């Protein structure tokens, strides 16, 4: 049971748990049951668009990210945050997507 | 080597147009801010690959 | 993406009008040698050379930033062309 | 093992000997650019 | 040439450190070990255990208190404790409160050479008739050690807590291409560091590089036993545990030595004599 | 509960192979120390390579030699495998000469011996020569780091000399193993083993030491957080031309020029001394 995302991912860094493991993490005042990976995705979006609440609204956390969900994410981001921020989010999604894709095995 | 620096100065803020045949829609041509690189190959961003 | 592009699209009813304003303003800046700018010395766009920070040669960037400031006025039939050109040449010679 | 980090890839990966050929299409032959140059007789448009 | 090192910091919680230019490949060569060390080997403090008077286990709930034990422990995990004394390795904080009050970090009983970096940290809300009496264990350590791993209990009913020792909250590094005019394949290193404020990002980084260097330094230097004699049992045990285990030592034992032994008297002297009659 | 300085064990086989063990180390430090050294060992270790080749009556790389089986390209290819050891640390370049003929298979030994130059692989084949076949060549071997393509250095001792791709790195292979170990009370501790294969020019221990030194020197860079040309000075024209072509081009050198130096210059007299003084009055 993690107090914050930083703790969960610090635990991941030391090999205590994996990114695909279901864990209890406390995020934004609410107690969530999810993987460190999805929290990490949420942080990717959050830092990308520089708005944490809106980002939290956009993402579907209870589901694995795929073509349709990510497309919906892009569109909603375009509507809410505008061109520039959505572009930044796109670059972020690209970067982390690739980065994880290589180490995924 | 100074003329390369000069070339860096010239293209500053300017963009170029990339085109791929067949050009089916308006995104067959797009604008990009060029970043000078060694080598004879043009480097394209992944995300635009679908539109082209 | 160009900085504040959404806000720039906000200022106009048509994107093409934004493009025309930017282009024409850039022409003004080029013609008068940037000395007619509405920007402040700390607002001036910079470019990193081997020497160091220098004035940005690109007039379109200048025009877009200037437009973002709000200190520019754009529209149709604001002033006869000749009068505008001559007053500009009086305030900022060539 | 990832040569950058030193840490292994999180899963087993297929590695082996493959036969790969270098084709006749090379950038050196295909790279081309033009500022100004020769124009056509009748059309006065640039050549191909 | 000698690369430039630039530092841009915001408070004590966050820092950015740029190193450029570097030779090709050295961006990750420097970047990777520093990241590993900063998260693991940077010394810090953490709550490792908690004892609550009327709480039997971690999943229990406290009457009169809004937060459950889990949430309280979670908040205690956020507690940042700075030890002023370098030789001080452990402290027990005590807390006693009641009534309609919102408990903060300040309410902890003050300890000498112990500074609370976050006194505004919320712990638990107490209502009318609510009583909170607890003792928290603060230790010095490194890295991240789960509760199951250390399993330390000062007393019974004590709940082990996941220990986040590292004052460093996060480490990220980006390596991008850069050029020195003619060469374009040079490396630019950007280090992003998040800390809890107890240790400064620059300080943490310095400790990390110092540790790494120190680690690099390590490559420098490439007459028989009485027990068997079969004597009386009392003789065995006494003589043995009396600092001697042989007939040679028994021989060393003079009149004012053998008889001086607490166990030895006459019944023992008898058996002993018999032995000296068997061996001579 | 603080770990102490680990034992370091060294196992070497000749100059070509080495094993270096450090144990015990804290968990995860096996790759933390092991990996960066590997990267440096593969990239940054200084070595020697053939940088140039001139073969008599041979104009270019695509030429062919009468009496010799191998073509020039193949010969250069064989020369790329040549491992040359400089005994003198101050020696940065050497030109090897080779002359052979008749029905013989030319090896590395046939190279004319040079002082402070040792050929580690004398059994290396170069070219097969036939009756009436004549091979007379000079190869230039330089010291450098990394990989420098022929197009990059463009080194030519003479006109008909053929530039050769220079593979400087003496380190052939680097592997590292991390294994479990315990120090009595603490378990899951790390044992680091570094295995290094080299060409023999540099010793594995030497290579490792250089690598560690490089890493340390680079670690020093985290320490600090964050004399003009006379031609530009604007001095008199005569001053510009004279002072410049007089072997100096700066105010530092002008400062170096004592009374029996500045006034000794053929161009300089008193009219120059005036301007000079003025310059020293503007800067001080």
């Amino acid at each position: 049971v993690f107090a914050n995302p930083d703790e969960a991912l610090l635990a991941v860094a030391h090999g205590i748990v994996d990114l695909q493991d279901v864990v209890t993490v406390r995020y934004m005042g609410k107690r969530l049951e999810t993987s460190p990976g999805r929290i990490l995705f949420a942080r990717i979006v959050a830092e990308a668009v520089e708005d944490e609440k809106v980002a939290w609204e956009l993402i579907q956390l209870d589901v694995p990210q795929e073509k349709n969900s990510l497309k919906d994410l892009v569109y909603q981001a375009f509507l809410r945050l505008g061109m520039e921020k959505t572009a930044r989010l796109l670059d972020a999604l690209k970067y982390y997507g690739f980065t994880f894709s290589t180490t995924s095995g | 080597d100074e003329v390369w620096d000069a070339l860096e100065e010239v293209i500053h803020g300017k963009v170029v147009l990339l085109n791929r045949a067949p050009t089916l829609h308006r995104l067959g041509i797009q604008a990009f801010q060029p970043v000078l690189v060694e080598g004879q190959s043009i480097q394209l961003h992944p995300l635009v690959c679908e539109a082209f | 993406a160009e900085p504040g592009i959404d806000k720039l699209f906000g200022m106009v009813d048509s994107k093409y009008r934004l493009t025309v304003v930017v282009a024409k303003r850039a022409q003004q800046l080029l013609r008068h040698g940037f000395k007619n700018t509405v920007l402040e010395p700390e607002e001036r766009p910079k470019m990193q050379t081997l020497e160091g920070l220098f004035d940005d040669p690109n007039a379109v960037t200048w025009a877009m930033k200037e437009l973002l400031t709000g200190r520019l006025v754009f529209g149709e039939n604001l002033v006869p062309e000749d009068r505008l050109q001559k007053e500009m040449e009086r305030l900022y010679p060539v | 093992y990832d040569g950058r980090t030193g840490e292994p890839i999180e899963g087993p990966i297929v590695v082996g000997q493959m036969f790969i050929m270098k084709l006749y299409h090379m950038v050196e032959d295909k790279m081309h650019a033009r500022s100004t140059g020769p124009y056509s007789l009748i059309t006065q448009q640039p050549l191909g | 040439k000698a690369p430039v090192f630039t530092v841009r910091t915001q408070g004590r919680e966050y820092g950015e450190f740029v190193l450029e230019p570097l030779e090709r490949g050295f961006g990750v060569t420097l970047g990777n070990p520093l990241r590993r060390i900063l998260l693991s080997s940077i010394p810090g403090t953490a709550v490792t255990s908690v004892y609550i008077e009327d709480v039997l286990h971690e999943f229990s709930t406290i009457p009169g208190v809004k937060e459950d034990v889990v949430e309280i422990i979670l908040n205690l995990k956020e507690l940042v404790v700075r030890f002023l004394n370098p030789s001080l390795q452990t402290v027990t904080l005590l807390l006693k409160a009641e009534g309609p009050k919102e408990v903060k970090a300040r309410d902890f009983l003050p300890v000498a050479d112990v500074e609370i970096m976050n006194p505004d940290l919320h712990i638990a809300t107490l209502e009318e008739g609510g009583r909170l009496n607890m003792e928290v264990r603060v230790d010095r350590g490194v890295g991240y050690v789960p509760a199951e791993k250390h399993g330390i209990k000062d007393r019974i009913n004590a709940i082990p807590v996941d220990a986040v020792f590292s004052p460093v909250r996060r480490v990220a590094f980006q390596v991008e291409d850069t050029r020195l005019g003619q060469r374009t394949d040079l490396d630019k290193l950007t280090l992003r560091i998040w800390t809890d404020g107890s240790v400064t990002p620059l300080e943490a980084l310095n400790q990390a590089v110092e540790i790494l260097r120190e680690h690099l330094t390590y490559f420098s230097n490439p007459d028989l036993p009485l027990e068997e004699l079969g004597l009386s049992t009392r003789v065995l045990h006494s003589l043995k545990e009396e600092g001697i285990e042989s007939v040679r030592a028994l021989l060393a034992l003079n009149l004012k030595d053998l008889k001086n032994i607490p166990g030895i008297g006459e019944r023992s002297l008898e058996e002993i004599k018999e032995a000296l009659e068997k061996k001579g």
